[PDB]
């Protein structure tokens, strides 16, 4: 078993940037490596093949160098697009072996200010005995955030359900929240409010059973 | 500037069959070359497995160095790979003092002499096996050696036997 | 231009035999060999083993004697046998091609969807769906309570693709899964399209379709 050992971990750089990863080799594999990138949620897709050629249908900003125990992959410049992972693989030796795997995030949006959206629950889930109400804040680029659920006057800890997806084509985050409770405590109470923090002032919204 | 030759051949491969069959033990070859009057020997090689040894302990870093005295001294070739002069010939092709080296190994046709103590029907290139309406003797260790104007360029171990009595071989370096 | 699609079951009990099939197109099957790997949720993937068209099965050493891969040219698929599955086997499985001709070339070039392969000990559980009504307004759809993860939500057969968000599932105490689709529209544009979501539970064969409308 050849240990391949891919660098950095996780790095960030802006839109337009160089970024480099290297992969070694615990022995030499004379030009019999690939490397693959991988959108989350999709199958991985060949990029470089023989360490040095591009895979048909690939842009030309995605160059592979080295040979040896020493390999590159670079991206001359970031897109929007690129925001995937990239694994480096070895073939000279059965077993072939993959790389730890490098996330490339995109630092060149700059800070967004996060759309509220207020959803309240449901009847028919009313009627499966079940009440869950949903707080939605989508289209925001910095780290994450922090939303309080209001039982008219009191932040309430407990019965949050957080989600976050993966960057979008625009370099964007959307943070989900379910707050979940049985009907009878749905409808003991008013006015259900939930609170975000981020990038400006405090925002908030509110629902009430009409 | 460029010098030598290059050969890869995945040295890993496993094959299990039932007895009668007639599959064919076929291997990938890969190569780039240069210095056009060269001469290639694609050579197979057996030895028979036992049981007993559930690890086939594959000294591979031993035909590369021609006379590692440590190498031909393991009291017999028993159930461990040593130098390739410890195994059997089975196979044995010879490109001799070839010239058209850029292209297909099509256009520099040589010759493939195969001992008859084995069946084994040879094929294309002298580079695959054939093994037809096979009997249970055969199973064994077969190996793929590449020389290379004289030296080993490239080598690939593939294990041959039937579901009863099939063994792992793990392959090691040094020694 | 080749296409490989796997269809194996997405549940399986601890200590059984994991089989899947991949099923391939456009080529043939013939001068390529033909491979599985292996990705854990979050690790990196892993190669599992791979096989010629005649026989020469390669294998993984880690995890060689509970494998083995067969070939079915005549079907144009090959299958993976996995016996004795642990916990830690629960991963995605692609079936994928390896090919190339040149000193260096041996990628895994055309590689296939990909399956979730899950263990533990229970059957199947589907989901329930709940519409969510409203600058611009937004609509969505809650997925709730439906066992193994492995779940796709689309919006109107696949028309309103840009503007669309689905959020990775979370878990429920209850030893169960839910997620949430979100899409925003143009606010004119709220009383124009029947806005439908489609959601479909390939481990529990299921698929709902549910009109979204305030």
């Amino acid at each position: 078993d050849i240990q391949m050992t891919q660098s950095p971990s996780s790095l960030s750089a802006s839109v337009g940037d160089r970024v480099t990863i290297t992969c070694r080799a615990s022995q030499t594999i004379s030009t019999y490596l690939n490397w693959y990138q991988q959108k989350p949620g999709k199958a991985p897709k060949l990029l470089i093949y023989a360490a040095s050629t591009l895979q048909s249908g690939v842009p030309s900003r995605f160059s592979g160098s080295g040979s040896g125990t020493d390999f590159t992959l670079t991206i001359t410049s970031l897109q929007p697009e690129d925001f995937a992972a990239y694994y480096c693989q070895q073939s000279y030796s059965i077993p072939l072996t993959f790389g730890g795997g490098t996330k490339v995030e995109i630092k060149g949006q700059p800070k967004a200010a996060p759309s509220v959206t207020l959803f309240p629950p449901s009847s028919e889930e009313l009627q499966a005995n079940k009440a869950t109400l949903v707080c939605l804040i989508s289209d925001f680029y910095p780290g994450a955030v922090t939303v309080a659920w209001k039982a008219d006057s009191s932040p309430v800890k407990a019965g949050v359900e957080t989600t976050t997806p993966s960057k979008q084509s625009n370099n964007k985050y959307a943070a989900s929240s379910y707050l979940s409770l049985t009907p009878e405590q749905w409808k003991s109470h008013r006015s259900y409010s939930c609170q975000v923090t981020h990038e400006g002032s405090t925002v908030e919204k509110t629902v009430a059973p009409t | 500037q460029p010098r030598g030759a290059e050969f890869h051949m995945w040295n890993y491969h496993s094959h299990v069959f039932s007895v009668g069959d007639t599959f064919s033990l076929a291997m990938h070859l890969q190569y780039k070359i240069h210095e056009a009057p060269f001469d290639l020997l694609l050579e197979w090689l057996y030895v028979p497995i036992d049981p007993t040894c559930q690890p086939m302990r594959l000294y591979s870093t031993c035909l590369y160095h021609p006379n590692a005295p440590q190498c031909l001294s393991h009291m017999n070739s028993g159930c461990t790979f040593t130098s390739p002069h410890l195994a059997q010939r089975v196979a044995s092709t010879v490109y001799q003092n070839c010239e058209h080296a850029d292209n297909y190994t099509a256009y520099c046709l040589g010759i493939s002499h195969m001992e008859p103590s084995f069946g084994l029907i040879l094929h294309d290139g002298g580079t695959t096996l054939k093994f037809v309406d096979t009997p249970e003797s055969l199973s064994g260790l077969y190996v793929f050696v590449v020389y290379f104007n004289g030296h080993v360029e490239a080598v690939a171990y593939t294990v041959v036997s039937t579901v009863d009595h099939f063994v792992n071989a793990i392959e090691e370096r040094g020694f | 231009q080749v296409q490989l699609q796997e269809s194996g079951p997405g549940l399986v009990k601890p200590s059984e035999t994991l089989s899947l099939t991949c099923i391939v197109s456009g080529g043939s099957i013939s001068r390529y060999y033909w491979s599985w790997i292996r990705q854990p949720p979050g690790r990196g993937l892993e190669w599992i083993g791979n096989i010629y068209y005649t026989g020469t099965t390669n294998y993984n050493p880690s995890l060689q004697s509970r494998v083995t891969i067969s070939l079915d040219t005549s079907k144009n698929q090959f299958s993976l046998r996995l016996t004795s599955v642990t916990a830690a086997d629960t991963a995605v499985y692609y079936c994928a091609r390896i090919g190339g001709v040149s000193f260096g070339e041996r990628p895994i070039d055309y590689w296939g969807q990909g399956t979730l392969v899950t263990v533990s000990s229970a059957s199947t559980k589907g989901p329930s769906v709940f519409p969510l009504a409203p600058g611009t307004a937004a609509l969505g759809c809650l997925v709730k309570d439906y066992f193994p993860e492995p779940v796709t939500v689309s919006w109107n057969s696949g028309a309103l693709t840009s503007g669309v968000h689905t959020f990775p599932a979370v878990l429920q105490s209850s030893g169960l899964y839910s997620l949430s689709s979100v899409v925003t529209v143009p606010s004119s544009s709220l009383g124009t399209q029947t806005y439908i979501c489609n959601v479909n539970h390939k481990p529990s064969n299921t698929k709902v379709d549910k009109r979204v409308e305030p």
